[PDB]
């Protein structure tokens, strides 16, 4: 249930234009990333609640639902979005739920089995949901501030890292370790997506201080060896704990079990999504075949298949350790973080 | 009144009831029959009844699982303030509700199962099972183009009524002796079965060649789905894959110290060379299969692949 | 010449023969009939003999086996100054003079292989092997306590025959079905398989339930022996457990248009499958050499499994 | 088929004295350790090839094999005996087969094919042969050590278990040149006072070396680039007896993807298939594990010390030798050009 059957499009215009033009900037793909994503839907959503007038909470829930839902399929890939949708949805109804308690005068799934078969309904909830949003885009600028913390306790003097591509999330656990502990870092460019950012970054750890080589993803099973850690930044973590990666993620995944050297992911809980991976096929995006083959071979093109993907998959089995904003934790737990962050029934959007 | 041949009496009277569901009817009609004079002995007979229908059948799990949801939904409803005929009048109306609810679950099952089939894809099954089916059959609805081979799963040759219900709704299927399951995973794309009952750990108690299934499908990296009700869930920990109560013992030998009484050219096949009945009685009817061998389990309460997820239900279930 | 009624011949003719002997006396038999005379007549041949023979037998690994042995014995001899007539008699001569060592082979086999057989310890086995037996066989006449698991080997139903013989040696036996061999493990201290033939790299091919119980063996960390003789090692590369000439087509499916309750204690032995489909079904499967703990021939225990190719190499120059 | 029948005690006693002293010596653990019993039994051979006196080969070959059966009878689970002694059989039957035709492929193939002066005074070539062993058995230290140089390198970790002059020899070679690390896990209870000492060796070379319990083992392995560990015997189907707790370092390499190197000479290896495990593991006293002055403890309790301790074949990658370095699949082609597949059953 989208926004063009509640309303004419025409008119999720001037009622919304920031959803109109969130959802030209994610289709073109502008606005991309998780982060960029994370806020910009979260700013949109935020003009959204201040615009929208909705009297019975049902409105709300039933308006936000839908307007989410657009912005959703509008690139259903930056799961970002859809997660921030499914917060403010649970923002509505627990604090209208905790309003309800207010007035005055489950706890199993199993148990319900055998389980038994409102008053003033409120508007102006605004203000508190605004809060809570305004608060939502705080909490998204403290993730790199309280993961960086965690690196004291697996970053320790010469060490060997292994990381792939640019993640700042990784950079800056790197660089808290770093000042206080020298180490070796590792950098696998993400050729041909990740490349320049990687290279960027490479050269920043330098600067902080790190023993840093920069290698070609072929190198990366020659060096795996001595390599004590793999940490990995993700795109997106799926509802199985899958892990929604950049492009040849798997080469040092792979690698990594072969030579039983543990895999460690750094990321922020919004990147949590509770969708589930059951086409792989519909999950990794391709970009232009540009980025891999040069246009101006024009015998070369015409005459064979050339395929550039910007996304690789990793089953949550090949992951030991998540580093996130709440702590760490196994791939098993991301199971109970979910049931406290999203209400179930937003699964699908 | 005797509950054993009560709960007997809800499984051939309804061919889509769950053996936990079946147990939990069967209390209920015990609760209607009850009369108890306190609440100290409306447990009691609760628990006695609760007893001697787990004595009474010789495969126990899936029931004792039902069991178990029910008297901590009792205990936890009289712990709070204990009207315990309040209980019983809330039990004996919502009963058949109970029922549907369970059937509520398999279809929401189906509709999480489902879009695990994708085109053009070979799906292997152990025997038959409801819920198993009724993912494909979903599938089929949809008009998904997949095809579908099946176990014939000795001794109970279930294999045989599954690929009749596939084929029912028109879709293409090959049995494979048990024998001859590990040679057909390279054409096999996922490994679908269903289970009686999910021990703590997430492990799958099933019919005998479940586990083998899941041992090729590790071997050959095909991704291996079960598919369980959560009121299958059971809080009980096997060591193993052999540690399971067993009705009849099984896997003995003879001792012949005196006479008688008294090659095959491996492209026979001879039908009549099957184990007799006494012997296979001497053989295992379940099967254990350990988390680590399972991708997801598809539940009325979404996928779980945490295998602690099980775990984390039976936590809040027991308090 | 109808060398294929010939090489049936022998196979009911005597039951401790082996595929590849059998193939063996099949050629020899056609060297003694056969005129020839000329190089290209004395070597035109067999090869449209042991190829009418490979066509002729459906599944036809082993007696190609025994037949990449006998050709090779040919040429290595007409080789060197080689004149044809006398390896045409003493082929012929020695034909009883090659069942011989055949059965000299599987009796070394089991002098090899019954003390891996020690007191107290449940053997399993698949199906019916006589190289198995004989290993089994010759442990239980030292008064060896221990007791057999046999497989119920649909579809040849091998798993009967293999019972009745160890029961008839005064050894405690109990039948398991195809499906319950995995339960069964943790009991088994040693699982014994045969082999049809045995490739390149030391892999096994075998009845259809084989490749199973090595996994099961793996997993459950017990050891798993083969029992095959030298005359069964052929160079052929499986390049997966899957990768085999079929005899039949294989594992084809229904083609439904719209074409017009069992609880798990039940026991249906009516509700097997039929013939037709099990026509359908592989008659043999692949076993990796990752899975044979040590491979028991006439040549000794071969461990090494790189070793089976060492022989074949030794065999073609 | 021993040397009690064919022969007298005090005929033995009298024409084979060393025989004598070598059977007392070897069930009264005198003589001991791989080494010892090569040399000790080669030089008591080349006592018997002196003494005996034969017309023909065969008489030879069985009389050394029936010394060879007593010989090995006397202390089973020290294959290097039996080794020396299949070594000389085969030195004997094939110096006889080139003076068989100066006086002028497959065994698939033997399947289908034809059916069906020479022993005295080679004698003094069998002598010379025996002494070859000699010299070859003090060359292993030198023909192995030099390896060290394509597999020992600077700042890596090494962990070893118990004593072996064989490894200590590899380290401390390349430890003259190239600076690097050890970790020595003692073998207790058995191998704890000379792994001490070995240690001490070390770390006086100037190998960095850290002494840790055998609990330790695992804990310590994530950091280790390379086991490299010493034996007593390589079986028949490429497995390894070694000293007690090797397989801790075995099993703990496995799990944290760590190669396992393994050093020995060519003597060490034996024909002699596993068709067990408890007929190989030998039990010294448990006054190595408990105390006998616990008396509670002794007379309550069931109290068991292996002297060694097996590891399956497949768990070493690389077999360092004084032949060359080798992968375990090789093992059967070592055997086949050594001993003569027919005196494994000795």
């Amino acid at each position: 249930g989208p926004i063009s059957e509640f309303m004419s499009t025409i008119n999720v215009e001037h009622t919304y234009p920031a959803v109109s033009s969130l959802i030209a900037d994610l289709k073109s793909r502008k606005v991309q990333g998780p982060f960029a994503v994370a806020v910009e839907t979260a700013l949109v959503m935020r003009q959204v609640i201040s615009q929208t007038r909705w009297s019975t909470v049902d409105q709300l829930i039933d308006t936000v639902r839908a307007v989410g839902s657009t912005l959703v399929k509008a690139q259903p890939t930056e799961f970002s979005c859809g997660n921030i949708i499914r917060r403010i949805l649970r923002l509505i109804r627990e604090e209208y739920q905790e309003l309800l308690k207010t007035a005055d005068e489950m706890y199993s799934s199993m148990l319900n089995l055998l389980g038994r078969p409102r008053v003033t309904g409120g508007m102006d909830m605004r203000a508190v949901i605004i809060s809570g949003i305004q608060d939502v885009i705080d909490e998204l600028d403290k993730i790199n501030t309280d993961i960086e913390v965690q690196s004291m306790d697996h970053l320790h003097s010469n060490e060997i890292i292994l990381t792939q591509g640019c993640s700042k999330t990784v950079e800056a656990f790197l660089r808290f370790a770093a000042k206080k502990r020298k180490f070796s870092v590792i950098v696998a460019e993400g050729f041909p997506n990740n490349q320049k950012g990687s290279h960027a970054m490479a050269k920043r750890l330098a600067q902080a201080g790190i023993d840093t080589t920069v290698i070609s993803d072929a190198t990366i099973f020659a060096i795996m060896s001595r390599v004590n850690k793999v940490i990995l930044g993700t795109h997106a973590i799926l509802g199985n704990g899958g892990l929604v990666t950049y492009s040849g993620a798997q080469l040092v995944a792979q690698a990594a079990r072969h030579h039983a050297t543990p895999v460690v992911v750094c990321s922020g809980i919004y990147k949590l999504s509770p969708v589930y991976p059951y086409d792989l096929e519909s999950i990794i995006q391709l970009s232009s075949p540009d980025k891999i083959m040069s246009f101006n071979e024009g015998d070369l093109i015409s005459r064979a298949e050339i395929l550039n993907p910007y996304y690789d998959y990793i089953p949550p089995d090949l992951v030991d350790l998540f580093i996130t904003n709440l702590g760490g934790y196994p791939p098993s737990y991301l199971y109970r973080i979910m049931n406290d962050t999203y209400d179930a029934s937003d699964t699908i959007l | 009144f005797d509950i054993v041949q009560v709960y007997k009496k809800f499984l051939q009277d309804d061919p889509e009831i769950t053996m936990p569901v079946a147990a939990i009817e069967a209390l209920v009609q015990l609760l209607s029959r009850s009369q108890a004079k306190t609440i100290s002995e409306f447990m009691d007979i609760l628990q006695n009844g609760s007893n001697t229908l787990k004595e009474g059948v010789q495969n126990n799990i899936s029931l004792s699982a039902g069991c178990d949801i029910f008297q901590r939904f009792v205990t936890r409803s009289l712990h709070d303030v204990g009207d315990f005929e309040q209980c019983k009048r809330h039990l004996v109306e919502n009963g058949k509700l109970f029922i549907q609810r369970a059937r509520a679950c398999r279809q929401r099952i189906a509709h999480l199962g489902y879009p695990l089939i994708r085109d053009g894809s070979v799906i292997l099954t152990h025997g038959f099972s409801r819920g198993v089916a009724a993912v494909l059959l979903a599938a089929a609805k949809r008009h998904v183009r997949f095809k579908v081979f099946v176990t014939e799963s000795r001794p109970s040759g279930s294999g045989c009524l599954m690929t009749r219900t596939l084929k029912n709704a028109c879709i293409p299927t090959c049995m494979v002796l048990d024998s001859a399951v590990s040679f057909t995973m390279n054409r096999v794309d996922l490994v679908l079965v269903g289970a009686e009952g999910v021990v703590e750990n997430g492990g799958l108690i099933n019919q005998i060649g479940t586990f083998q299934l899941a041992v090729f499908a590790k071997h050959a990296h095909k991704p291996f789905y079960a598919v369980a009700e959560s009121h299958k869930f059971v809080r009980m920990f096997p060591l193993s894959q052999y540690d399971i109560p067993f009705s009849r013992p099984i896997l003995e030998f003879d001792d012949p110290s005196p006479e008688t009484v008294h090659p095959t050219p491996s492209d026979a096949i001879h039908n009549e060379l099957i184990m007799n009945e006494e012997q296979i009685r001497n053989n295992p009817t379940l099967d254990v299969t350990p988390p680590e061998f399972v991708s997801g389990l598809i539940t009325d309460l979404g996928i779980i692949d945490s295998k602690s997820g099980v775990s984390e239900e039976l936590i809040k279930l027991y308090l």
